[PDB]
RNA sequence: AGGAAUUCCCAGUAAGUGCGGGUCAUAAGCUUGCGUUGAUUAAGUCCCUGCCCUUUACACACCGCCCGU
């Protein structure tokens, strides 16, 4: 009788478009796909994107731990890496490095994250090289 | 077997 | 060799089916005079005072499951086991509206107050709301997980509340088709749900003695409404709640369990509640003089009071209430409807018109005018044409019965070893003969008008003759096992009996000597019949096969599959070698004994068929089934051709490049339209994707394009659409959405149209916005990933440092190494 | 100089021309060798008419769940 009540609130929170409040419940209910859809929906909305990192601080400790293991799967897929990288950026700058070591499964999390994140950096480097073609077009326009 | 099952 | 078709003429002997609900109807301005009762595949309108059928509403091949009368009174909604919903006009008697959204039996049907919307529940876990006036289905609700028990509208805020066989109560916002509130209180099925006190209290019935109530107040935070546990009221019945009903605009709440008694409750509201509270306070003040919150608590518990409960003869299936004195109509397992009057006394019954149990034996008179049907505790005689019960006699039980050649008398068999005889005119039992020790199973009439033969559970077979009418026993024939069927030849030469062992033994009538034996059935033979010539005898067993045997030598001509279950009865037509059989597979079939062919199938009944009878003229056939109904079939003049009947059962986008063009054109048109609309202040495709900007709609078109087909679609696109795409691409990068996809598309167009872009001076502003945006956004994304370099790499080194402290060192080094060796395939 | 319908055909191929043999089967107004002359169009799609398969070797790069009874 508990989950169906929690599910009813989660089904509600999506309906009035309250994605910020939906972050806590979906992480607590352990739905990685639901969180991923909400994270994408937050970023497209302009005002919600800036208040994203403020929300992440208010979450308790264990929600951030299960959240971290969600980003491991998301960073694997190229279509889903950008939403993962934005989230992983928040954890690094906000929280203390020694506290990151205190997390459970952080050692196993670091093993998977490094190779796939290295792949994304090389792809963006090639795009930056291709972006220089705009400067060549500007000088050749009359 | 009895007729009660089969017929009735 | 041409055959003739048999067609179902009428259905009789049924008052009310066990499944369904009884409803009061308004005809000719009399609210309580007429009632609507469900039968097998039909629904009947009865007059309680007169006792006759005013009107019958046609059905099609499927049983009716539930009934709902329209608020206006002109229409009544009908639900079927298939899932189709049909609405009938009472005055015309013809229904032309069909709703077939559901895929299972329609459990409930309810109307709103106005009558424009209809809500239906089914065993499939769905609720569908229909537009009655427009004859269309509005929307489907899919929240529930089990069968739907109840569905009720709310007038005040356009809300629907539903209950199901699952332990949940769900609240729906019909405007958005969203389930906003769910109750999890109950432990078991929520069988009942009613609204009371002007939609301020909620009452639920479950499979327990306690009956819970909630109070609702309009406005995990609650939304729209809130509900609190007001309390519970006790029930006398200890069983499950079958039904909860409240009469329209009344103060009477009726609770019904599996037992026969119906429980009534009366609510106190408005001044009556206030007057009772004032009286209680004065009595409390008098008690204080002789020698409050408790008084208020006493008032709350006494808000609803128990009036005297109605008791019925048998258990009730459905009931209805009307209040101007309370009138309550009932439907029982017996096809019997009763009305009781209370402010209890029984005012009327419609017990005439059907047997109280399933008809086990069935017979015709010597002429075709009369039809005999007998069951447990009742015997009735039916006129074939006029179709009303001529006379009724009580009996101990019915298993077999023949009609004596005299038109005045009848003879029946019983489960107890007895025989009873009656006159039709006198309507009394003549005498009772202890014919057999055990159950008497079969009875056969002599070819000549004198005498008859009985066989039964007692292993002997006894011969009787007629002697005011009386019967005496001439001689008896004793056998080794039980006797299933006795039937002897159209000439008085040969006698055929069926035993419990899988054999049919033929005896000479004159000498009582063995003549023949028929074997080969895996299961004992239930039914037997002998042709008019006497050449062929057909035997049917509990095993599905039916076999034809010749009397001359006992040779088996044929064995047929026939029904899918055990065959119950078999009988030849009088004129020719055609016989009718009925089995437990819901069917009646006729066969040609000479050609061993299946000619016809009658598909009227909905349950297993107990008995069958054919007229001596052969024109009419009557059958009885587990469903409490009797059906009549008649021969028609239209010829039947076999192979024409045999075939009756056999019968019974746009390319990626073009998509970009339409998206751009749609964007061009709308931006002009919004410009005009704003000036006045001083499309359907967009709502299809949800309300979004026209610039947004172009984006998902690009996302929908497959990666492989991306490059040639851009090559195909003409330069006319290119400047617009560059403006739209700039808008995409600034939002930051799908930058990798857009930049890959953007860089391709610039290369292929490099020369033409350079010439056009109109594009000079465009790339200046593009040049500043593109590098700024791409660098930002790369920096975010690049910042993750430092944090992850540093945390990697810290974990490696901790492992160094532990380094037993060889064991730890071996254990540490062992983790980091993955395995790959290699062709050596 | 052979209608309607219909059949076959991509390089020494289509078509024309001559000269032999009758070979343990077949072949007589027919069968099979051998040489001579030698072209037009086409080297790609699943639109029609059909056929064969599939929809559970982790370099880089790419890609990211067939559906129903
Ligand atoms: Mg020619
Ligand atoms: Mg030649």
């Amino acid at each position: 009788e508990e989950q169906v009540v929690r599910q009813q609130e989660l089904d509600n929170l999506l309906h009035e478009k309250r994605y910020l409040r939906a972050l806590g419940l979906a992480i607590s209910l352990d739905r990685p796909h639901t969180v991923l859809t909400v994270i994408q929906a937050i970023r497209r909305d302009p005002e919600a994107c800036e208040k994203l990192e403020a929300t992440m601080l208010r979450l308790r400790r264990d929600q951030k731990e299960a959240l971290l293991r969600f980003c491991v799967t998301w960073n694997t897929n190229s279509r889903h890496c950008h939403e993962a990288q934005a989230v992983l950026g928040v954890l690094l700058r906000r929280e203390a490095p020694e506290e990151l070591l205190a997390y459970e499964g952080v050692r196993a999390a670091l093993e998977a994250l490094l190779p796939y994140t290295e792949r994304h950096f090389q792809r963006l480097s090639r795009t930056l090289q291709a972006a220089a073609f705009l400067d060549f077009l500007w000088h050749n326009m009359k | 077997i009895s007729v009660h099952k089969l017929k009735l | 060799k041409q055959y003739l078709r048999y067609v179902a003429s009428a259905v009789f002997g049924v008052i009310g089916s066990q499944k369904g609900n009884i409803v009061f109807v308004t005809l000719r301005g009399e609210k309580g005079r007429y009632v609507a009762v469900p039968a097998c595949e039909h629904v009947f309108i009865w007059d309680l005072r007169k006792g006759e059928k005013i009107l019958i509403l046609q059905g099609l091949k499927q049983e009716v499951t539930c009934l709902c009368p329209s608020p206006d009174g002109l229409h009544l909604a009908v639900g079927y086991e298939d899932g189709s919903i049909r609405i009938f006009s009472l005055l015309s008697g013809e229904g032309n509206v069909t709703f077939n959204g559901h895929k299972a039996a329609i459990t409930t049907l309810k109307y709103d107050q106005l009558g424009g919307r209809l809500a239906s529940g089914s065993k499939d876990t769905d609720i569908i709301v229909w537009d009655v006036i427009n004859e269309s289905g509005l929307y489907r609700l899919k929240g529930h997980k089990d069968a739907i028990t109840q569905a009720l509208f709310l007038r005040e805020k356009n809300l629907l509340v539903t209950s199901g066989k699952d332990t949940m109560v769900k609240w729906w916002d019909l405007d958005t088709q969203h389930c906003f509130k769910t109750m999890v209180g109950h432990r078991t099925e929520v069988w009942g749900l009613v609204l009371l006190s002007e939609e301020k209290r909620l009452i639920t019935g479950a499979s327990d003695s306690e009956l819970r109530v909630w109070d609702i107040a309009y406005l995990p935070e609650d939304r729209i409404l809130s509900c609190r546990k007001a309390g519970s009221i006790m029930r006398e019945g200890r069983d499950r709640v079958v039904n909860l009903a409240v009469d329209k605009t009344g103060r009477i709440l009726a609770c019904h369990g599996t037992d026969s008694v119906l429980e009534l409750f009366c609510i106190l509201s408005k001044k009556e509640i206030q007057k009772k509270m004032d009286k209680k306070m004065k009595k409390a003040r008098k008690k204080a003089k002789l020698h409050p919150e408790v008084n208020v608590e006493m008032s709350l518990q006494d808000e609803i009071q128990r009036v005297t409960n109605i008791k019925t003869s048998a258990k009730i299936k459905s009931f209805d209430l009307i209040h101007s004195e309370l009138k309550a109509v009932f439907l029982l397992q017996n096809n019997l409807v009763e009305l009781y009057s209370l402010n209890p006394v029984r005012t009327s019954r419609i017990t005439i018109g059907g047997h109280r149990s399933d008809v086990r034996t069935l017979s015709f008179s010597s002429d075709n005018i009369a039809v005999l049907s007998a069951a447990a505790d009742s015997i009735k005689i039916w006129n074939r044409s006029t179709l009303q019960c001529i006379r009724t006699m009580t009996c101990e039980y019915a298993l077999c019965s023949f009609f004596v050649p005299g038109d005045r008398q009848v003879v029946i068999g019983t489960k107890t070893g007895k025989l009873q005889l009656y006159d039709l005119a006198s309507g009394n039992l003549l005498e009772t003969i202890d014919a057999h020790d055990g159950a008497l199973w079969s009875m056969s009439l002599s070819p000549d008008q004198r005498g008859f033969v009985t066989g039964g559970a007692d292993k002997s077979v006894k011969f009787w003759d007629f002697e005011r009418l009386s019967v005496k026993q001439t001689r008896t024939l004793q056998l080794d096992e039980d006797v299933l069927c006795v039937s002897y030849s159209p000439n008085q030469k040969l006698l055929a009996v069926s035993l419990l062992d899988c054999t049919v033994k033929i005896f000479y009538v004159d000498t009582l000597k063995f003549f023949l034996s028929l074997y080969g059935h895996k299961l004992p033979v239930i039914c037997m019949d002998i042709s008019h010539d006497g050449a062929l005898i057909a035997t049917g067993s509990a095993d599905r096969n039916v076999k034809i045997w010749g009397l001359d030598f006992g040779d088996c001509h044929k064995s047929l599959f026939a029904h899918d279950d055990s065959v119950m009865y078999l009988q030849f037509v009088p004129k020719s070698h055609l016989f009718f059989t009925a089995g437990k597979d819901h069917k009646i079939k006729q066969w040609d004994a000479d050609k061993f062919e299946h000619i016809q199938t009658l598909e009227g009944h909905h349950q297993e068929i107990w008995c069958l009878a054919v007229s001596p003229s052969g024109d009419y056939v009557v059958s009885s089934s587990h469903d409490k109904s009797l059906r009549l079939w008649e021969r028609t003049r239209e010829p039947l051709i076999l192979e024409e009947e045999r075939e009756m059962e056999r019968e019974a986008t746009v390319k990626a490049a073009e998509r970009i063009m339409e998206a751009i054109e749609l964007y061009r048109e709308e931006t002009a339209k919004m410009k005009e609309h704003k000036a006045i202040c001083k499309n359907p495709i967009l709502m299809a994707y949800g309300s979004i900007s026209p610039s947004a709609y172009v984006l998902e078109i690009f996302k929908g394009i497959k990666s492989s087909e991306l490059e040639e679609s851009l090559l195909v696109l003409p330069f006319s659409y290119v400047p617009d795409i560059l403006k739209l691409f700039n808008e995409f990068i600034q939002l930051g959405s799908d930058v990798e996809l857009i930049c890959r598309c953007l860089f391709f167009l610039l290369r292929i149209h490099f020369g033409q872009i350079t010439s056009n001076q109109m594009l000079v502003p465009v790339i200046e916005k593009l040049r500043e945006t593109t590098i700024s956004k791409v660098s930002q994304v790369r920096d975010v990933i690049g910042f993750n370099m430092a944090g992850l790499d540093y945390l990697k080194r810290e974990c490696e440092a901790k492992s160094e402290v532990m380094f037993s060192h060889l064991e730890e080094k071996k254990r540490k190494r062992k983790k980091r060796e993955k395995l790959i395939l290699t062709l050596t």
